[PDB]
């Protein structure tokens, strides 16, 4: 049994961390909804 | 029940203890998250209780309580900040430049940064505080880190 417990706003943050690179990959979508990488 | 917009953790005491299996968004009386998070189960919140609308296992995304209301885009550009929600920590906005998933229907955004499983669900925002898509749909990369899509619904 699921049940919703409210966490918090949906706001920008001025000043939050700032991560991660931006890889551009060639992907698949199946039909199951699962990405997969092609080569 | 809570129907306070906002960002919200999916919680079951199906398994050991209460455990966290997602996120979602309630935005203008309906509840966004993704398809493996709940499998379309309903959900309680209070007293209260959300039932499916919509849902699609392949865009892997279901709405309760009405039809999916997201609709901002990424704009292929700018910076976004995902607003992680992780099993048994606070909600914390981490900003990035997404990458890009190029297939052979087109190219959608992609956020490279690593979280819990049970994180999937949560909002990746625009610069205006409007949600572009769900984190938690992606691939294992070459040296076994984690890249989601930026996925988002189609408001009819
Ligand atoms: C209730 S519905 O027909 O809109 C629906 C759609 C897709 C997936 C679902 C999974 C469970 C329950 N319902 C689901
Ligand atoms: C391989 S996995 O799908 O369990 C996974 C791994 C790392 C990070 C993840 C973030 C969201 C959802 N799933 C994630």
């Amino acid at each position: 049994d699921m049940y919703i417990e409210r966490a918090g706003d949906i706001t920008w943050e001025k000043d939050a961390e700032v991560t991660g690179n931006s890889p551009r990959l060639d992907v698949a979508l199946d039909e199951s909804g699962d990405f997969s990488l092609v080569e | 029940g809570e129907t306070t917009d906002g960002v919200y953790r999916v919680m079951t005491r199906r398994l050991l203890g209460s455990t966290q299996v997602g996120v979602g968004v309630m935005q203008e009386g309906v509840f966004h998250t993704m398809w493996h998070v709940t499998k379309g189960a309903a959900l309680r919140s209070g007293e209260g209780r959300l039932d499916p609308y919509w849902g699609d296992v392949k865009q892997d995304l279901v709405s309760y309580c009405g039809p999916w209301k997201l609709d901002a885009a990424w704009d292929g550009l700018s910076e976004v900040q995902l607003l992680a929600v992780p099993p048994g920590e606070r909600a914390k906005n981490i900003q990035t430049l997404p990458g890009i998933f190029k297939t052979k229907d087109g190219d959608i955004g992609a956020v490279a940064l690593d979280y819990p499983a049970g994180t999937s669900g949560s909002p990746i925002l625009d610069k205006c505080g409007r949600v572009i898509g769900l984190y938690g749909n992606g691939v294992v990369i070459k040296n076994g880190s984690y890249v989601s899509a930026i996925t988002q619904g189609k408001r009819e």
